[PDB]
């Protein structure tokens, strides 16, 4: 192969695995923010769904 | 927290209605004919502000 061809394709693949560590450290801190804070669509643990409940009138009014 | 805010004993006193239960059991049906308008004004008052302090009057 030429010295361009060894080159240029050394670039490109330095392009895309630059690309890849740069998104796994965000992919990192996504998921540190995201587990301290509570916010994004990940570490959702679930609570009761408030279909469940009720709003008929009951048998005692104070409620 | 906060105080909790009861009427006076003033605001408590009404005359009652000191009959027995057979007594009452005996009218029942005709006091659910005539007395028909303040006795749901009240059990509507009483569902809906969920608070016997707003249904005195």
């Amino acid at each position: 192969d030429a010295p361009e061809k060894n080159y240029e394709r050394t670039m490109a693949i330095l392009q895309i695995e630059s690309e890849k560590a740069e998104l796994r450290l965000k992919e990192l801190e996504v998921r540190r923010l995201m587990r301290a804070k509570g916010d994004g669509p990940w570490f959702q643990y679930p609570t009761i769904d408030k279909a469940l409940i009720d709003h008929s009138p009951k048998a005692t009014p104070d409620n | 927290p906060g105080i909790v805010e009861l009427p006076s004993l003033e605001d408590l006193k009404v005359q009652e209605v000191k009959v027995s239960s057979s007594v009452l059991k005996a009218a029942a049906h005709h006091y659910g004919a005539q007395c028909d308008k303040p006795n749901k004004e009240f059990m509507l008052c009483r569902w809906e502000e969920k608070d016997p302090r707003r249904c005195l009057e």
